[PDB]
């Protein structure tokens, strides 16, 4: 079992992983869909109209 | 987000006093929303002392 799982080492127990050997937890880029719009409220506001909601 | 935006300076109360007449006759009680216009005597503000 050692063979086929334990990382070689030339020293049993390091006193601290590199970050190549120590899982590394990745999740996927994190997608936001923007709901305003800067520009559309900028004209609106300026007109007089008063959004909401 | 509340969307009821409402001004200072508008009038919802007068403007469905006037609603309410353009929309029916405002003349026969309807208990319900308690809408009894209010009215005087006609011969009471203008006394005609036959």
């Amino acid at each position: 079992q050692a063979a086929v799982t334990s990382t070689p080492r030339a020293k049993l127990n390091p006193r601290n992983w590199p970050s190549t050997l120590v899982y590394q937890e990745i999740p996927g880029p994190t997608t936001v869909l923007l709901p305003r719009d800067a520009l559309a409220e900028v004209r609106m506001t300026n007109s007089g109209v008063q959004l909401a909601g | 987000l509340n969307a009821v935006v409402d001004l200072q300076d508008r009038n919802t109360e007068l403007s469905y006093q006037l609603l309410l007449d353009s929309l029916g006759d405002r003349t026969r009680y309807f208990s319900m929303w308690n809408s009894a216009v209010d009215s005087y005597d006609p011969d009471v503000r203008i006394i005609e002392n036959h």
